[PDB]
C-alpha cells in the first residue's frame, strides 16, 4: 500500500495490484480510496514493448465525484494517456503523446504521473514518420484540450536534400497541413508549402563563410471566413499565394592565445561571427495566424532565419547580427568555460503586415536586440550558468536565467537557480489580458533553491524552495526523507489556483507515505534539473 | 594582445577519417552530427578497420516547468537534451562523452499549436548544439589518448 493526506482531498489510500501475463507486457491496476470523494477512483495503467517500440497507457475512472457533484451542480471523472515511441526496422519513425481530461479541473484535483496542476491544456498527437538518410516524409496529427484552440487534422512535413551539386548542397522542405477550429464559427485554411534551399559552404582552419539561399512559397486556402470578415477592418481572403526570396550569408573566425598567464599550458579561443539576413516585404494581414507565436532570442536564436516559429508570419528582414564567444580550454584540452555576447542590427522595421505586438519605444531601426550566455564548469563538482536578453523596443532587460550547482554525487548536491521576465516582455508577448491581470502582469522575478544529502548511512533528506521576489511569497516548497534496505515520507506546498474576487493564490499542502534522492528531486511543480 | 589566427583544424588529424555508428542513423541527432562532422571536412566511412568509430548512444529529451505564475500556472518552459556518445580508437582504449543542451520558451494555452511549432523548432536546433559539443569534445580525445 501508498497513503497521502492533502488540504485538496482529504485522506487517500491506494492498493496496487500488479498483474503479469506475458514476457514483453504488464499492468499496474490501483484502486486509489479517497475521504473527501465518497467513490474508488480506479486506476489502470498498462506498459509494453513491440516491433514498434515502446509504449505506455494510463485509464484513471471515477463512477462518481461527490466533490464534483456538489461544486458543478445541475450537471464521471477519467483520464486517459497514451505515450508511444519507437523507429521500427531503421525507417519508421513511430509516436504517441496523447492525453485527455473530462474537464478542465482534473490537474487541479488529482495527483498523477502524467499531468500538472501547471498545465494550461492537454496535448493530443500522434504522428508516423518514414525516414532514411537522402529523404524523410512525416504525417501527424497536433490537437490540444485547452482549459481555460486550433488543431493541425492532418499535417505533412516532406524533406529531401542533396550534398555535391557542384560546389553546392542543396534541400528542400515541402509541407500540406488543415486547420481546423474547435469553434464552429472560426477560419478554416488548407495551407501547401514549398522551400527549395541552396547554400554554398567554404570552410579552412581559421574560418568559414556560408552563403544561402532559399525561395519561400506557400499557398492558402481559407475557408468559414464570414465570422471573422464581418467583426474586423481589414479582410481576410479565400486564396493567397505568398512568395519571397530569401538571402543569408554566415561567416565565422577563430583566433587562439596562450593562456600560460591564468594557469600553466591553458588554452584561449576567441569565436567573432557576422550574419547578414535579407527577406522582402509581404503583406500578410489577408492570411489568419494558426501557428506563428514570436520567438525567444537567446544568443544561439540570435542567428536565426525566421521571427515567429511557424508559416502564417515571416517577417521582413535586412540586419547583421555579430556576436563574440570566448573558451577557455585547460591542459588536457577539457573546456572550463565560455561567456558568448552578441546583438542584432536592423538597417529597416522587422515587419509583417499584421504588426501586432505593443513595444516601450517607438524606433524599429539600429541596434536594438542583445543577448548573451555564460558557463564556468568550476570544478568537476562546481558549476555556474547565466543567461541575459535584453531589447532597447522594452527599455529593459527582457528575460535572464542564472544557476550554480554542486554535486559530490546522486544523493548529495546543493542548487540555486533564478529566473526572471520583465512586466514590458510579458506584456509585449503573450495574451493580451496577461498585461491587466494581477497573477501575470508583474512578470517573473523567481528564486529557487534545492538540496539532497544523506543524513545516516541509510537515510536521504531531500528539499526545495521557490520564492517569488515581487509577492514576497513562496512558490513551491518540497521536503522528503527515505530509509533505504525501505519507506519514502515526502510533504509539498504549491500554488494550485487564485480566488477571483479576493485576488489573492490557493495553495494545496499535502503530505505522502511508501514503502531514492533523484525520483524525490523530481517529484514537486519546479522539479529539479541537473545543471553541470 | 597575442592573439593568432587558428593554425591546425577543429577536428584533430587523425579523426578527419572517421566511422559513425548508432542505433538510429537515419533520426535527427545522427543526421546533425553527420551534417557537423561533413562541414569540418571529416571523411565517413561506413560501419580501413584501422579508422577510429564516433558511436552515438543513448538519447534523452524532458521538457519541465522552470518558472510559475501566482496563480500556479506555467511561465516557462526549460527542455533539457542529454546526449552520450563514445569514441573507440582501434588498438587503444574507448573515451566515453557526452552534450547536454538547456533552452528555454513561454507558454501559451491561446496558440497551444503554435507553441507546439516552436518547441518542435527549439528541438531541431538543440540537436545542432549537441552536435557541434561533440565535436568539441574530440581535440580533448586526442590529448587524452596521447597521455594514456
Amino acid at each position: 500500500p501508498n497513503a497521502k493526506y492533502t488540504t485538496t482531498n482529504y485522506f487517500e489510500f491506494y492498493l496496487p495490484y500488479y498483474w503479469n501475463i506475458a514476457p514483453n507486457m504488464d499492468a499496474t491496476i490501483t484502486p486509489h480510496y479517497m475521504h473527501r470523494r465518497g467513490n474508488i477512483m480506479w486506476e489502470n495503467e498498462f506498459r509494453y514493448l513491440s516491433q514498434a517500440g515502446a509504449g505506455l497507457m494510463e485509464l484513471d475512472y471515477l463512477p462518481s465525484d461527490k466533490v464534483y457533484e456538489d461544486e458543478h451542480p445541475n450537471d464521471r471523472r477519467w483520464l486517459f494517456y497514451w505515450n508511444h515511441s519507437g523507429v521500427m526496422d531503421q525507417v519508421w519513425r513511430f509516436n504517441v503523446d496523447y492525453t485527455k481530461v473530462s474537464d478542465p479541473s482534473y490537474f487541479n484535483d488529482f495527483d498523477n504521473k502524467y499531468g500538472s496542476s501547471t498545465d494550461g491544456y492537454a496535448t493530443q498527437k500522434f504522428s508516423v514518420g518514414y525516414a532514411v538518410q537522402n529523404f524523410n516524409a512525416t504525417v501527424s496529427t497536433k490537437q490540444f484540450q485547452v482549459f481555460s484552440s486550433y488543431s493541425a487534422e492532418p499535417q505533412l512535413d516532406v524533406n529531401y536534400y542533396q550534398n555535391d551539386v557542384g560546389p553546392f548542397d542543396t534541400r528542400i522542405y515541402g509541407q500540406a497541413v488543415h486547420f481546423v477550429n474547435t469553434r464552429d464559427d472560426m477560419p478554416e485554411a488548407t495551407r501547401v508549402h514549398l522551400e527549395p534551399t541552396i547554400n554554398l559552404p567554404l570552410s579552412n582552419n581559421w574560418g568559414s563563410i556560408n552563403t544561402e539561399a532559399k525561395l519561400l512559397a506557400t499557398h492558402y486556402q481559407q475557408t468559414n471566413l464570414d465570422w471573422y470578415n464581418s467583426r474586423n477592418t481589414t479582410k481576410l481572403d479565400e486564396s493567397v499565394n505568398r512568395v519571397m526570396p530569401q538571402f543569408k550569408v554566415d561567416g565565422k573566425m577563430v583566433f587562439e592565445r596562450d593562456m600560460e598567464m591564468l594557469a600553466p599550458g591553458y588554452t584561449q579561443t576567441l569565436e567573432p561571427r557576422a550574419q547578414y539576413l535579407y527577406v522582402p516585404y509581404r503583406d500578410q494581414s489577408d492570411i489568419y495566424n494558426y501557428d506563428s507565436s514570436l520567438l525567444q532570442s537567446d544568443y544561439s536564436g540570435l542567428f536565426r532565419d525566421r521571427t515567429y516559429g511557424g508559416l502564417d508570419r515571416i517577417a521582413s528582414a535586412n540586419q547583421v547580427t555579430t556576436g563574440v564567444t570566448s573558451r577557455i580550454y585547460d591542459d588536457a584540452a577539457v573546456e572550463r568555460f565560455n561567456i558568448s555576447v552578441g546583438q542584432i542590427y536592423y538597417f529597416t522595421e522587422s515587419r509583417t503586415g499584421d504588426d501586432n505586438i505593443t513595444w516601450e519605444n517607438d524606433d524599429k531601426t539600429g541596434s536594438l536586440v542583445w543577448a548573451g550566455d555564460t558557463y564556468w564548469r568550476i570544478s568537476e563538482r562546481w558549476g555556474l550558468r547565466g543567461g541575459i536578453q535584453y531589447d532597447t523596443r522594452l527599455d529593459n532587460v527582457a528575460t535572464s536565467n542564472s544557476s550554480i550547482e554542486y554535486r559530490r554525487d546522486e544523493d548529495r548536491l546543493v542548487q540555486l537557480n533564478y529566473r526572471y521576465a520583465s512586466p514590458e516582455y510579458i506584456q509585449a508577448t503573450l495574451p493580451k489580458y496577461y498585461s491587466t491581470a494581477e497573477q501575470y502582469k508583474n512578470g517573473i522575478s523567481q528564486v529557487g533553491a534545492v538540496a539532497s544529502w544523506p543524513i545516516a548511512d541509510r537515510w536521504s533528506i531531500v528539499g526545495a524552495y521557490y520564492y517569488d521576489t515581487n509577492a514576497n511569497k513562496q512558490a513551491d516548497s518540497m521536503l522528503g526523507v527515505q530509509y533505504s534496505s525501505a519507506i519514502r515520507v515526502g510533504y509539498e506546498r504549491k500554488l494550485n489556483g487564485w480566488d477571483n474576487d479576493k485576488q489573492h493564490a490557493v495553495y494545496d499542502n499535502a503530505i505522502g507515505f511508501n514503502i531514492g534522492t533523484q525520483e524525490m528531486l523530481r517529484s514537486n511543480i519546479l522539479p529539479y534539473q541537473n545543471t553541470l | 594582445c597575442g592573439w593568432h589566427l587558428r593554425d591546425t583544424t577543429q577536428v584533430p588529424s587523425t579523426m578527419k577519417v572517421m566511422i559513425l555508428d548508432s542505433g538510429d542513423p537515419n533520426g535527427p541527432l545522427s543526421r546533425a552530427v553527420r551534417n557537423q562532422l561533413r562541414l569540418n571536412g571529416v571523411e565517413l566511412l561506413d560501419k580501413r578497420k584501422d579508422v577510429p568509430s564516433l558511436r552515438l548512444g543513448k538519447v534523452s529529451i524532458a521538457k519541465d516547468t522552470a518558472s510559475v505564475f501566482r496563480n500556479g500556472q506555467t511561465a516557462e518552459y526549460q527542455m533539457i537534451m542529454t546526449v552520450n556518445a563514445t569514441v573507440l580508437i582501434p588498438g587503444r582504449d574507448i573515451y566515453p562523452i557526452s552534450a547536454k543542451v538547456f533552452r528555454s520558451f513561454f507558454d501559451n494555452p491561446q496558440m497551444a499549436l503554435a507553441k507546439d511549432n516552436e518547441q518542435d523548432m527549439i528541438v531541431k536546433e538543440m540537436y545542432d548544439r549537441a552536435a557541434e559539443q561533440l565535436i568539441r569534445k574530440l581535440p580533448s580525445i586526442r590529448a587524452a589518448d596521447i597521455r594514456s
